């Protein structure tokens, strides 16, 4: 029992049609409706800048000196930045064929447009420079467990 | 409205072929056997209409030529191309049964009737940019 | 050093990087363009 | 001996004459 | 497409027009040998370089040639995606 | 060759209407078409606020003091503040003869209203704050450079 078709090229197996998974994908900032596209910038900039930024805090070739913290803030505050930047010139040549390849039931959402693009991508640098200061808060007190000690 | 009995697979029509292309295929078969299909399969059709969606000029003129006359002998199939609108062209069948030799009378436009020891040549067809076929 | 100022020390990373950098994105963004102007 | 801020001189000689000249003679093929 | 040539030797066997699975071929009313209807390629936009048809072609000197263009599309390169 | 009228009071000097400088104009933040006025705001309080700060950090009066990083940011802080106040004020009094002197090609956009007006002075306010800020981090370590030592 495919989507539409059985003779497509898409299969029913229960794994991209799943109850579970579909209710899991669909309220994702990418595809959850009520909001605007500031927001969705905002949120994925405070995940992926939250967590991108231990795969060289601790693992950089400055790994075991005892400044390693904020030279990994600065790093990821430059992989941030230009990652904006892709997005933006990206943004910016984006204009053929101007939709998303669509296999959620509905469309996402209006978010696919260029202006919208580039608001989404302020709100990722925005989001993602927070999400970095406030990992670096968290990981700043190395005794943020040892005051509690437990 | 008949379509071959299939479980389904995952090589059939793509991001192209329904924003660009479409191509149909369909014929009259009195009877239902097992049949292979170039993206992978074997299947049954049915009495009289037999549908079949795809998207390459390949498949379908496979299944013409190899399958449907030359095993199971049935002529009488349209095949069908489909713009992005949803409007159809008639290519083939032009001549009935795809002899593509008979006629009484034919098509005019073009021609070069002429050997190749007199041909075109660099330095004498210059400062201009036609093919090797105005003399 | 010798008798020359700092320059040797940060002259090479805006040249190793950032001129690149703008000259690939500007270049992408020319194989692009629209008809039938293009800069 | 070796030399001073004539040296920053001797790069204020460029990027007015070889500079955009050499701009000009590039950008007169029409990109 | 890409070009198609034809030439005088063309016999009239017609090995080439059941050879092409192309669409680009027919038999149009000659007067000069026994063939009385020489191939052409009246349909160029479908070629697809596959030159099966002159591997068809039994004359000697096969009477069919294609010049290999340059102008290729999504229809002449062939692509389901 | 004027632009429409060689009698008219304008003149077709290299300097005005030169391919280069019409490039460089056309594609700044005040013209480059594909963008809402709200990032036309933050941009322009980025770049702002990221300048208009050294200007009085080394050199107010207290230059040599070892507080002045923060008081520069202070200053430019109600700098960036008493700006946006003055172009909200003038939005307040704005329409009369509503537009701007045109002589870009084409007009520049419809971010000539008043409410697009007060947006664009909000996300100047946050664009200036940003900048400052930034400005503020790339200045606090001295050592920006001593830790790199390059
Ligand atoms: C331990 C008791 C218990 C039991 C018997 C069930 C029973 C069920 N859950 Mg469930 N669930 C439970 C606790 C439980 N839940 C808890 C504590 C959570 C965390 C909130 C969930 C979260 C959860 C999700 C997210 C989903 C289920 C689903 C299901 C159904 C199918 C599960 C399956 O086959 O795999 C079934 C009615 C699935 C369902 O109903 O749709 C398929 C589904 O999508 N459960
Ligand atoms: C393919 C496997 C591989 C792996 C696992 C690593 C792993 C590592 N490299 Mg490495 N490297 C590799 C290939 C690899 N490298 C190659 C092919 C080159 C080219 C010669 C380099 C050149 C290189 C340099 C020059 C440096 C490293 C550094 C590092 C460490 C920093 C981790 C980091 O920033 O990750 C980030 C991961 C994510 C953001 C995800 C880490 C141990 C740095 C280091 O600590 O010194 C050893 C460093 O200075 N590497
Ligand atoms: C002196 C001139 C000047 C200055 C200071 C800035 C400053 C800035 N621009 Mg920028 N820009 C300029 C001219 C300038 N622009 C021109 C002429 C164009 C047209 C091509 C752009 C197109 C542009 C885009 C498309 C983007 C920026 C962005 C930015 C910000 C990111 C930091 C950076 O280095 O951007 C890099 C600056 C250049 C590559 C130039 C920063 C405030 C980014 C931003 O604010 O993110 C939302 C962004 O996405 N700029
Ligand atoms: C056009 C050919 C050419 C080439 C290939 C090089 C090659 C080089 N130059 Mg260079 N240079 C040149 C002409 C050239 N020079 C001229 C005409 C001048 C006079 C203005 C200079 C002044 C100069 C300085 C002041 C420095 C270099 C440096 C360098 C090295 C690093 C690249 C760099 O940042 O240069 C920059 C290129 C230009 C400014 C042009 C590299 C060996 C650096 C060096 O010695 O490495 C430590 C450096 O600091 N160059
Ligand atoms: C000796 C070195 C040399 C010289 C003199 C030239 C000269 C030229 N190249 Mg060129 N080119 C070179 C090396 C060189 N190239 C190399 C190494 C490559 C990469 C393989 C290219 C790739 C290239 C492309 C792809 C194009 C040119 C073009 C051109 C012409 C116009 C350039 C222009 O608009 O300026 C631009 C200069 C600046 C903006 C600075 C000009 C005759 C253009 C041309 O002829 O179009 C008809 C063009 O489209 N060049
Ligand atoms: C006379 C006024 C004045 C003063 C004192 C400064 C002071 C400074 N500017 Mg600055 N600037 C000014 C006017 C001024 N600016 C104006 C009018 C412009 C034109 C928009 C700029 C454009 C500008 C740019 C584009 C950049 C600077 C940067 C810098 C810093 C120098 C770093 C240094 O040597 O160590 C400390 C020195 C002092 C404290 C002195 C410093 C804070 C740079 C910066 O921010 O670093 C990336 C930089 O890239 N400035
Ligand atoms: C020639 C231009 C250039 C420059 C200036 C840098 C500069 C840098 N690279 Mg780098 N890199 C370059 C080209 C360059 N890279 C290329 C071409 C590659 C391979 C494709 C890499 C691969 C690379 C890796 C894998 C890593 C770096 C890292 C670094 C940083 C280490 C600190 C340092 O070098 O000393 C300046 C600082 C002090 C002396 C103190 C520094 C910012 C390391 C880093 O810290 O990244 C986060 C690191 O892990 N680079
Ligand atoms: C979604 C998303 C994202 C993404 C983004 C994008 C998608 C972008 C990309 C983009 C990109 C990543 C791009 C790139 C590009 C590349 C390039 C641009 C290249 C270069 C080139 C070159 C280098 C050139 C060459 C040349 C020429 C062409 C001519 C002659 C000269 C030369 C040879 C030089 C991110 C991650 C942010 C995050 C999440 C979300
Ligand atoms: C388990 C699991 C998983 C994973 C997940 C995870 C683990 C997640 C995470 C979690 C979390 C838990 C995380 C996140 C968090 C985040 C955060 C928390 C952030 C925050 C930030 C922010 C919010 C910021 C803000 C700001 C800004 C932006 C600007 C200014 C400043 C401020 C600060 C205000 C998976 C998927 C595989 C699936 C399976 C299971
Ligand atoms: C004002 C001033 C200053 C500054 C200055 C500067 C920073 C300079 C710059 C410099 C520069 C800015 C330089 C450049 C150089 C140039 C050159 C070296 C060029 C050449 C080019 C060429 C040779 C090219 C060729 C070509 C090609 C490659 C392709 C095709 C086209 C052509 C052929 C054209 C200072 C502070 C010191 C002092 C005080 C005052
Ligand atoms: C664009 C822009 C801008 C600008 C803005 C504006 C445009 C503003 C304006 C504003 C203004 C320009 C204002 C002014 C005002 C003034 C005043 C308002 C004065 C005062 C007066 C008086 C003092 C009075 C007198 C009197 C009377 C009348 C009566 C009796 C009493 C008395 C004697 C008191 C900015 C830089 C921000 C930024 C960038 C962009
Ligand atoms: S080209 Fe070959 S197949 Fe075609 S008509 Fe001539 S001899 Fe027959
Ligand atoms: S490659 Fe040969 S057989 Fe195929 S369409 Fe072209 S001429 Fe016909």
């Amino acid at each position: 029992p495919s989507r539409r078709d059985p003779q497509i090229g898409n299969l029913e197996t229960p794994i991209n049609n799943s109850s579970l998974v579909k209710w899991f994908i669909n309220n994702l900032p990418a595809y959850r409706p009520g909001i605007t596209p500031l927001r969705r910038g905002l949120e994925v900039g405070m995940a992926h800048g939250y967590w991108l930024l231990g795969p060289f805090a601790k693992l950089g070739p400055l790994r075991d000196t005892d400044v390693a913290n904020i030279a990994g803030l600065l790093a990821t505050l430059g992989m941030v930045v230009i990652s904006t930047l892709a997005v933006s010139l990206y943004a910016a040549t984006d204009p053929p064929k101007p939709v998303a390849t669509v296999t959620v039931p509905n469309p996402p959402d209006t978010f696919d447009t260029t202006e919208g693009w580039n608001t989404f991508a302020s709100g990722f640098l925005i989001g993602g420079v927070g999400g970095a200061v406030v990992a670096y808060f968290i990981l700043a007190n190395i005794e943020l467990i040892q005051n509690i000690f437990k | 409205g008949q379509t071959p009995i299939f479980g389904g697979s995952t090589g059939g029509l793509l991001t192209k072929a329904f924003r660009e292309e479409k191509y149909v295929i369909t014929w009259t078969s009195p009877k239902e056997q097992v049949f292979e299909m170039p993206t992978g399969g074997a299947a049954i059709m049915r009495q009289g209409p037999n549908k079949l969606e795809l998207a390459r000029k390949e498949y379908c003129i496979a299944l013409g030529g190899q399958q449907l006359r030359a095993k199971f002998r049935i002529t009488d199939y349209k095949i069908y191309r489909v713009y992005p609108n949803g409007e159809v062209q008639y290519l083939h069948p032009s001549d009935g049964v795809f002899p593509e030799k008979v006629n009484e009378g034919r098509q005019k436009v073009g021609y070069v009737d002429r050997n190749i020891g007199k041909n075109p040549d660099p330095a004498k067809l210059k400062f201009s940019g036609m093919t090797t076929y105005n003399a | 050093m010798f008798s020359a100022s700092f320059l040797p020390s940060i002259l090479v990373p805006l040249t190793g990087l950032v001129f690149p950098a703008i000259a690939m994105a500007l270049l992408l963004i020319y194989v692009e363009r629209e008809d039938p102007s293009g800069i | 001996m070796s030399i001073s801020d004539t040296q920053v001189f001797v790069a204020l000689v460029i990027a007015l004459i070889p500079g955009v000249l050499a701009f000009r003679l590039a950008t007169e093929l029409y990109k | 497409s890409h070009s198609v040539k034809i030439y005088d030797t063309c016999i009239g066997c017609t090995q080439c027009v059941r050879a092409c699975p192309t669409d680009v071929l027919e038999m149009v009313p000659w007067d000069g040998c026994k063939a009385g209807q020489i191939a052409a390629s009246p349909r160029t936009e479908d070629c697809v370089g596959c030159k099966r048809c002159e591997t068809a072609c039994p004359t000697d000197f096969l009477s069919i040639r294609v010049y290999l263009s340059n102008a290729e599309t999504t229809r002449s390169m062939g692509l389901a995606y």
